[PDB]
């Protein structure tokens, strides 16, 4: 594939087809987004209210 | 000689599914000669006194009235009157009780107040308060539990409903408990419930322990695994 | 740009593999998942059941809520426990409402 194609967000599958599936055929996709991330700002607030999410 | 006629109390209608009205008489000699008839708004009358009580350790005359009605009707705003023919009131009357119209629906918000962190210093008693505000009609039914016990009904204690300053139309009410500091040192719980009809179900609680009333320390483990975590 | 991968509302999370595009030259873009968890701090540690102990410990292990020990109330489910009542004597079940902002018959 180009390598601005894949710079973009444009998510692929390869499908395969294999005899011992139950549904016979196996669905699997990628894209920029399932790569190798670089930063997490997982803010994990804490706060009193508790019931209620967000 | 005083009789009263007692309107039908909410924990009445919902928690044994039935209506009663009482128009009891009681510091009266006893003569047996009550006639208690609960007319209606209509001629017709519902029902009579039924299962008179008269024993008492004072042995003063006690007659009990009954009125068997439907919740809907009640709810329509038929009112009823209780009549009592005893020879010791000079004349009859009729005590005329009504649903009160146009009374708003507002969700009983029951909040639970641990005791001051003063009073456990005391190290002699301690007080759990458990608050009911905003709610209308005034009505409202009020029990406490610990660790689903119900605790007897003298060791907790209400108040009546008072009007919301705020809100003229709501009202707020006033439950205590008291236990001793060990027991709350403890942690045991404490659960106060709410029945009122602006409620879903009609019946709120609410529970509270010594690691959860505006506790001293936040012992917290936070663990996160697998980070990535990718899909 | 944000692709919300999970919103598990018992284990609060809302994991967002958002691409940012670096400065003005692309083919350096950066990914990044954004764990947003919100601890709650003050639920019971069997949520549904108010007399259980105060959680003390949180397990976010991402893997299970990517594909239960219930932490927060959801908005829309209603958790609720029996509740006996004593009147005159008689002890009689039922239901309570321990959210009952969100738990109006609907
Ligand atoms: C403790 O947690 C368990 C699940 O881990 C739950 O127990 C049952 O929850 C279902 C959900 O409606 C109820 O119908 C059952 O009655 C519960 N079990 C029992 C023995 O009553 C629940 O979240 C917690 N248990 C209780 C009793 O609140
Ligand atoms: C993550 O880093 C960026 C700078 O690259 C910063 O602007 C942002 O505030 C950080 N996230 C936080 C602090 O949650
Ligand atoms: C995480 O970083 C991005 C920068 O790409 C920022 O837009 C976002 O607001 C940050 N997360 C939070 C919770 O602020
Ligand atoms: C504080 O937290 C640490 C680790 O989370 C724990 O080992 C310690 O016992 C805690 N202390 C108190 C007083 O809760
Ligand atoms: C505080 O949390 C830590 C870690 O979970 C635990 O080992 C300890 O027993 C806790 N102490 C109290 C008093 O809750």
């Amino acid at each position: 594939v180009s390598e601005e194609e894949w710079n973009t967000g444009e998510t692929y599958t390869c499908v395969v087809a294999h005899e011992a599936l139950p549904n016979r055929v196996t669905e699997r996709t990628v894209d920029k987004s399932t790569g190798k991330p670089t930063l997490y700002n997982v803010s994990l607030v804490m706060s009193d209210t508790a019931g209620t999410c967000y | 000689i005083r009789v009263f006629a007692i309107p039908p109390s909410f924990a009445s209608i919902f928690l044994t599914k039935s209506t009663k009205l009482t128009c009891l008489v009681t510091d009266l000699t006893t003569y047996d000669s009550v006639t208690i008839s609960w007319t209606r708004q209509n001629g017709e009358a519902v029902k009579t006194h039924t299962n008179i009580s008269e024993s008492h350790p004072n042995a003063t005359f006690s007659a009990v009235g009954e009125a068997s009605i439907c919740e809907d009707d009640w709810n329509s705003g038929e009112r009823f009157t209780c009549t009592v023919t005893h020879t010791d009131l000079p004349s009859p009357l009729k005590q005329t009780i009504s649903r009160p119209k146009g009374v708003a629906l507002h969700r009983p918000d029951v909040y639970l107040l641990p005791p001051a962190r003063e009073q456990l210093n005391l190290r002699e008693s301690a007080t759990i308060t458990c608050l009911v505000t905003g709610f209308s009609p005034a009505d409202v039914f009020v029990q406490w539990m610990q660790r689903g016990q119900p605790l007897s009904p003298e060791k907790y204690v209400t108040s009546a409903p008072m009007p919301e300053p705020q809100a003229p139309g709501r009202y707020f009410a006033h439950s205590i408990l008291t236990v001793s500091e060990e027991e709350w040192n403890t942690g045991e719980t404490y659960t106060c419930v709410v029945a009122h009809e602006a409620l879903p179900n009609r019946v709120t609680e609410r529970t509270v322990d010594k690691s959860t009333g505006k506790p001293t320390l936040y012992n917290v483990s936070l663990v996160m695994s697998d980070t990535a975590g990718t899909c | 740009e944000r692709i919300v991968l999970v919103d598990n509302k018992c284990k609060c999370a809302r994991i967002t593999s958002r691409i940012i595009r670096s400065s003005e030259d692309p083919n350096e873009d950066i990914v990044e998942r954004n764990i947003r968890i919100i601890v709650p701090l003050n639920n019971r540690e069997n949520i549904s059941d108010p007399t259980s102990p105060l959680r003390t410990r949180f397990v976010y292990h991402l893997s299970d809520l990517c594909k239960e020990t219930c932490y927060t109330y959801d908005r829309n489910k209603c958790y609720t426990a029996v509740v006996p009542l004593v009147y005159g004597g008689e002890t009689k079940m039922v239901e309570t409402a321990l959210t009952p902002d969100a738990c109006y018959p609907d």
